């Protein structure tokens, strides 16, 4: 049911999108080890994923929780890296998507730094890099984000390192 | 996957040490997020 649609450089969307990645990257306590060095990106697509099952999947359970929580989703925009982008885009997020021995426990993690979600591209702490060089941080290969709308609800808040 | 804490849908992992880090957040429903962009790109190495 997925299909792909490119977007033009020149989409207001594209840019829009384009600037959320690249504004949100930030150093890491980790100097790069993880998800490389680098200050930017080369954005070279974007592609909005339809999928009406999917969708409707997902503002069902919006309204659910909206309805749980004043009438507000608090439905946000964020990144997510995992090495399985090509399942979560035709079958959706699920438990095989989870994060296990994540801080905050198994769940489906999200953020607001590109930067972090680019360190689990290639796995958890960046894994082993990329297939073809080993690299984590080669500037050659060709990575993937989703860049996702969630809907977090009452959020519990838990303060942290 | 765990449950939410009761009465809540997601966890806010507020950054509490690096004062330059945003917040990360979990959902424990996979129905909670929809994929909504793909972005594919390189890493640019620093001048
Ligand atoms: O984008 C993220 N992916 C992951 C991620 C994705 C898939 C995984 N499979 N197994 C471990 C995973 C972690 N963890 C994060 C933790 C904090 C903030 C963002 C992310
Ligand atoms: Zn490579």
């Amino acid at each position: 049911g997925t299909i792909l649609i490119d977007l033009s450089p020149d989409d207001k969307e594209f840019q829009s999108v384009e600037e959320e990645m690249q504004s949100t990257v930030r150093e890491h306590r980790d100097g790069g080890h993880a998800g490389g060095i680098f200050n930017r990106y080369n954005i070279l697509k974007i592609q909005k994923v339809c999928n009406k099952k999917l969708w409707e999947r997902y503002t069902h359970r919006r309204k659910e929780v909206s309805e749980e929580n004043h009438n507000h989703a608090n439905e946000r925009m964020l990144f997510h890296g995992s090495p399985f982008v090509n399942a979560i885009i035709h079958k959706g997020f699920d438990e095989r998507h989870a994060y296990i021995g994540g801080m905050f426990g198994a769940g489906i993690y999200f953020a607001e730094n590109s930067s972090k979600s680019n360190q689990y591209v290639y796995g958890i702490g960046g894994g082993t890099g990329c297939p073809v060089h080993k690299d984590r941080s080669c500037y050659i290969c060709h990575r993937q984000l989703l860049f996702c709308r969630v809907t977090l609800g009452k959020s519990f808040l838990q303060f942290s390192a | 996957m765990a449950h939410s804490p009761p009465g809540h849908h997601s966890v806010t992992g507020r950054p509490s040490v690096n004062g330059l880090a945003l917040a990360e957040y979990v959902i424990y429903r996979g129905e909670q997020a929809y994929p909504e962009y793909l972005i594919t790109y390189q890493i640019m190495r620093p001048e």
